[PDB]
């Protein structure tokens, strides 16, 4: 039912660390050039330069490519039904190559940013890191083909998955990768984490299915913890107002009972659209028992304390500060390890 | 009045608070709560974050509201 495997591994595979270290060598490990904290840190001691987009944002999504098609693997043999792209391909089709190839995409994937610029440089920074992933190649065509890529047509298609211009994020494996492992990785940053959460494992699970959706988010969480990173709490019972990710809006109760809906569908607020009297926003404790969110996320009435057990905030903020963190950002090898020791953790017990 | 500011790792600080605190006194008023030196603070409310030398009424921040709390490495 499920591809044979290669024994690949991002842990083990020679060529993927090869990427990741080249990545790092010519542009994750440099200073920025533009101006949106552009601003190095020095890691109680050394120096990271893209803490946000550097070298262990990339390699966990990497790390997340990994975990994403071995829990579709073993959903496909529950005879769980995925998601299928036009070939008739799921993400459990996935073979060692094709994930190889994912991968290498996915250490140049933000090598092209000259800062943390949120919107106006979305173009610009996506063909500079095309542009990146193609000089790479054409460095190492002597090795990568065709025993990685098959020819240029095969590299041709990596350097659009990264380019982006169409946005096609549901168009292959490698498209549903590299933007999903992209995006997931926000959890790390993003409030309020519930609503966050339940977004993200709504865009995932139709394409491995619930069971191995959760196994992602619980494995994330120890890549984070690993990689010095911030770990979200979740309450359920949180009163702050839901925000509907898709579009930054909210959603509105009016003076019945009920929430506004169209004609059916929950109907999408903008936040500048102002309100009635006596309405008000959803609050993400209202969101989650809503039948048709408990349906679709099983963590809907979930209480997971964040940070670490025992720390207070600026412990546990300090903690996020020390030297390891930027060993992390700044040792390829260091941050495989630990991420390697988090993925393989729950099998040692 | 009585506003709420919420960290990444899922804690609620609700703080007594009068309409227009400078939000460098707000960020004072975090840091002898939880020890946090402003200069790892960045306040966000509505999507903004709030800049120092302006204030809470300014930004409109009525009673049972909501604040992010977002933390700098330094």
């Amino acid at each position: 039912s499920v591809p044979t495997w290669n024994g690949f591994s991002l842990y083990t595979d020679e060529t993927v660390r090869n990427a990741a270290r080249y990545a790092y060598d010519n542009y994750l490990g440099k200073p920025y050039t533009g101006t949106v904290e552009a601003t190095p840190v020095n890691f109680g001691g050394q120096m990271v330069y893209r803490q946000h987009h550097g070298l262990a944002h990339t390699l966990r999504t990497m790390a997340y490519a990994e975990i994403i098609v071995e829990e579709a693997r073993k959903a496909k043999l529950r005879g769980e039904s995925l998601k299928t792209f036009a070939d008739g391909r799921t993400l459990a089709d996935v073979t060692p190559e094709e994930l190889r190839k994912i991968m290498i995409a996915q250490a140049f994937f933000v090598t092209g940013r000259d800062d943390e610029e949120s919107s106006k440089n979305y173009e610009k920074y996506h063909e500079q890191s095309r542009d990146a992933f193609l000089k790479y190649v054409e460095e190492n065509k002597s090795t990568l083909i065709p025993d990685v890529f098959k020819d240029e047509k095969d590299v041709k298609f990596y350097a659009d998955v990264i380019e982006d211009k169409d946005h096609k994020w549901a168009d292959s494996p490698a498209h549903v990768l590299v933007n999903q492992g992209h995006m997931v990785d926000l959890v790390r940053v993003k409030q309020p984490p519930e609503s966050y959460l339940e977004y993200y494992f709504s865009q995932l699970q139709p394409w491995i299915g619930s069971t191995a959706t959760e196994a992602v988010f619980a494995t994330q969480r120890q890549f984070f913890h690993a990689t010095y990173e911030a770990v979200a709490g979740f309450d359920s019972e949180n009163k702050e107002p839901h925000l509907v990710v898709d579009g930054l809006g909210r959603y509105v109760i009016g003076q019945d009972g009920n929430p506004i809906r169209e004609e059916g569908e929950l109907k999408f607020f903008s936040q500048k659209k102002k309100l009635e009297e006596n309405q008000r926003y959803m609050r993400v404790d209202e969101y989650l028992k809503l039948d048709e969110v408990q349906k679709r996320f099983p963590g809907a009435g979930k209480k997971l304390d964040g940070g670490l057990p025992g720390l207070k905030e600026y412990q546990y903020l300090q903690r996020l500060n020390s030297i390891n963190r930027a060993r992390c950002e700044n040792d390829v090898d260091f941050c495989l390890g630990q991420l390697q020791t988090a993925h393989h953790q729950t099998k040692i017990t | 009045m009585q506003i709420f500011v919420k960290t990444l790792t899922g804690k609620t600080i609700t703080l007594e608070v009068e309409p227009s605190d400078t939000i460098e006194n707000v960020k004072a008023k975090i840091q002898d709560k939880e020890g946090i030196p402003p200069d790892q603070q960045r306040l966000i409310f509505a999507g903004k974050q709030l800049e120092d030398g302006r204030t809470l009424s300014d930004y409109n921040i009525q009673k049972e509201s909501t604040l992010h709390l977002v933390l700098r490495l330094r």
